[PDB]
């Protein structure tokens, strides 16, 4: 859809149920690689600095 | 310059506090049991609470859980300092945290992330709680040996003398995970068959496996007076050296033991027939203990008119050999604060090496109160010669906040329970509501009760769990299993 | 209270002294090699156990750090023109700061708990020198040797030690080690270390140690020692807050320059040369740099001169801080500026103009005293910095009679070589007498020139001292190392 957030699941949460929105990523433990990994995730469906919880990125698409 | 002890934070097996460690301590009992599928161990080694710091479980999988337990620790010993940790940001707060045993990575290497490279090394024990408290102060892990605790006492207590540390944290923390470095200590053979640390006893054979964490926080007395913060205790002087050319390098020296003593009291301005208590290094060994006790007796057994109190928690916990130091200060520090000498186990007829009649020393084996101000040293010997001597003397509507509501919960029981503990009847309604609203940060689940009695608080307490300053039950965590996959 | 150093040894890749690593430093060359990418020795399993009276098994299971520290610090005493034999009994430090186990890793694939446990790297220097002095091993990651050379000086300031040996070491044996580093992902896949450059993509890396002599200098004086340099201030701190744990910050080490230098008494615009920290990455490199231009920078009338070692060797990341601090010693004794390697063209995200920085990339004298700053970061957020500033008949001994021959081999080559022409021989046969400690199978040889008693020396390859003048160098002492590995 336009959410999908199932690749949370690279922060180690068990299902992609768990995670929560309207948050901040280095709360939840986000350093330089797994913002990278999470962009380039996003390949198959600024962005992530200026965009901290997951709502305003899923915002995007 | 003193130095003024004004909090401690201690892990120890069947002791998870101050007060358990107490009541452990002076009921005589021991801790060191059967290996949990001899020794002391903790429990639940593997549990360890990541929301509360902030840290990803994949990342807290291969963390080494020694950190944790420091970080834990540094938690609950700033929290019973009456200091906020969000003061303590942008601070020149120093860290020392002796560690020496690294059986984590040796369990992971033995049977790859970028996680492993941050969780598997020694100087992320103490750089883990410099991110957490914001402490631009040093921070350091120093590798000595069992006397790793006492070095970074004594490195701290001179680096607030430097005066480039205004708030140091000292201590040290040991965990026995992998069986590799129970099957190396036991190929030197050190290890007692009985399973009992024979401290100043002729039944000694060795010692036995002990493991846990200790933390203090250390401050200048000047800067504790002008700050009004209460104080635990007064270190007057420290010094570390070595045996040197001794018979063997495991082999200790008296000569390097009893010049340690003497400059340790001479500049401290203690003279003999004072110190009412020292707390032993031994370890149950038929070597290193005679000649600690001949030691003594030279230093402080001379010219003495009643002997000297000696005693050891390796008896009861066992050797820690990673926090020996830091759990003989705290223990001194226990004995100081509350006046009373706790009976050692494990002394029935003593040693014929050692002629305790001749040293003027006697092992405490009763609980007897302590009278005259009050002076304790502890010592602990490094396996490789290292050697610390550190002399201690006594001091001259509830709101309940948490992370989380079954962390709010379980805070308002334990609060409850510690307030119909007779330790906490000792002080009045008003300095608790004080210590909470003043002492205790504020997270961002809170509760506030009232009423006209200490029960109706209680019991408001515990129906939602289902001006002096005062201490505190630190803070409940709710742990977590983290472990290796 | 100024520490005075007297001394220092080193063993680092394609340098087994420190006229070696100056020869390799002022030529411009680079020891990083293939795997027999990084800096390597030529063995790590060859020792000399009868030297310090080590069973051949404990020397097998012995740690091989501990083996090289060891050797380090005999190499420093005797350069440091002190006997070791009379150092017995003395209030004398040890401060090694090491970080890597793999020999442990390696065994667990009596003596073997002796051989593996990295407190004793410093302790059985203190079983082998018989000091009274504190012995304990630092922990802090890139920044351990520096944190030690800092201790043992705050040491010798409070009074609880006479003399100290300040320095670190690191190995790399094991593969698992490397394995970890790869997928850390801060290997640098060309296998170079571009400190400043635009090509920068991560370090190499390094194994090696070094070890340096520190007194205090009023002592020094008053016993007549051969200064080396004069340390005036060292800090320690941590980042604290910062964004990330592994990410350095640039406030902390502002703060510790200024606190270091305001210490010290070192105004700005008289530094002639800084010790770079630079690991060859685009992360911390700019912050080291806007860190430097903000705090020495700022306030300067010409450009200040920056380098790192690390372009030569590698990383070492246990012996780069006292790597450093023995490349600034070299740089002041010899007062001479050596080359940066792997710079190129200046980073785009580094204003080295804005900055007033400028590295070091040719050889040219070094003119006005002479000050420099020696910076080491750790992994973990930890940042000390060094400020150094410069000073203001022939009787041979060995233990064997091979060891007698190659020790007059070295000696003679080293009179031959230009850096022994500076020194009488009347000079050389006082320190030799004294200077040097009188071995079981001693040798003395006669000449009326130089000429004819390096031929003489080449040929066989009492109370001397109311014999005879100065203290000159000396070649130290010639090993025997035999192999001693685990199976
Ligand atoms: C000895 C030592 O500490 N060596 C590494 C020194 N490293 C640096 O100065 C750069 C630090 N680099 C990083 O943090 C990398 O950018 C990471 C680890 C990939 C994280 O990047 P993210 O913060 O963008």
């Amino acid at each position: 859809e336009t959410v999908r957030q199932l690749t949370a699941h690279v922060l180690g949460l068990t299902a992609a149920a768990d995670v929560e929105m309207t948050r901040s990523f280095k709360d939840l433990g986000f350093d330089s690689l797994m913002s990278v990994e999470l962009r380039d995730r996003l390949c198959a469906a600024t962005l992530l600095y200026d965009h901290p919880s997951p709502a305003e990125t899923a915002e995007f698409v | 310059e003193p130095i003024a002890v004004i909090g401690l934070s201690c892990r120890l097996p069947k002791a998870s506090g101050p007060q358990e460690l107490w009541q452990l301590l002076d009921d005589g009992a021991s801790a060191v049991t059967r290996v949990p599928a001899w020794g002391g161990f903790l429990d639940r080694v593997d549990t360890f609470d990541a929301g509360f710091f902030g840290i990803s479980p994949r990342e807290a999988a291969a963390m080494d859980p020694q950190q944790r337990l420091v970080l834990e620790l540094s938690w609950e010993a700033l929290e019973g300092a009456g200091l906020v940790p969000a003061t303590l940001r942008d601070t020149g707060l120093g860290v020392f945290v002796g560690a020496a045993r690294d059986d984590y990575a040796t369990l992971y290497r033995r049977r790859v992330d970028h996680h492993a490279m941050t969780g598997l090394h020694r100087s992320l024990i103490a750089n883990r709680i410099s991110y957490a408290l914001g402490a631009h102060g040093p921070s350091m892990v120093v590798d000595t040996g069992c006397s790793s605790s006492l070095v970074a006492v004594h490195l701290a207590c001179e680096s607030l003398r430097r005066g480039e540390s205004d708030i140091a944290l000292a201590g040290g923390v040991n965990l026995n995970i992998a069986a590799e470095s129970a099957r190396e200590t036991a190929a030197f053979g050190g290890l007692s068959p009985d399973g009992q640390c024979f401290t100043f006893d002729a039944r000694a054979n060795g010692f036995v496996r002990g493991e846990g964490g200790g933390l203090v926080v250390l401050k200048t007395l000047r800067r504790a007076l002008a700050d009004g913060d209460l104080v635990h205790g007064v270190i007057l002087a420290s010094a570390v050296n070595n045996d040197g050319p001794s018979d063997t390098l495991t082999t200790p020296s008296r000569r390097a033991q009893e010049s340690l003593l003497t400059r340790v009291y001479r500049r401290a301005g203690v003279t003999p027939t004072e110190v009412g208590y020292v707390e032993l290094h031994g370890t149950g060994t038929k070597v290193g203990d005679p000649i600690e006790a001949a030691a003594l007796g030279a230093v402080l057994g001379t010219g003495r008119d009643t002997p000297l109190p000696v005693g050891s928690i390796k008896t009861n916990i066992g050797h820690l050999e990673g926090a020996a130091g830091i759990a003989g200060l705290i223990k001194a520090l226990l004995q100081l604060r509350r006046r009373r000498l706790v009976p050692s186990l494990n002394f029935s007829t003593p040693n014929p090496d050692i002629p305790l009649d001749a040293l003027n020393l006697r092992v405490q084996q009763e609980s007897a109160p302590w009278a005259t101000t009050l002076v304790a040293g502890v010592s602990s010997f490094g396996m490789g010669g290292t050697n610390c001597h550190v002399v201690v003397s006594a001091a001259p509507p509830w709101v309940v906040s948490a992370r989380s509501p079954q962390a709010l919960r379980d805070q308002a029981g334990r609060l409850a329970a510690w307030a119909d503990s007779p330790a906490g009847r000792e002080a009045s309604p008003v300095d608790i509501g004080w210590s909470l609203a003043t002492s205790r940060t504020h997270f961002e689940y809170r509760a506030v009760v009232s009423g006209s009695d200490r029960d109706e608080l209680v019991a408001s307490l515990r129906a939602l769990a289902s001006a002096a300053r005062v201490e505190l039950p630190t803070y409940a965590f709710q742990r977590s299993r983290h472990w290796l996959e």
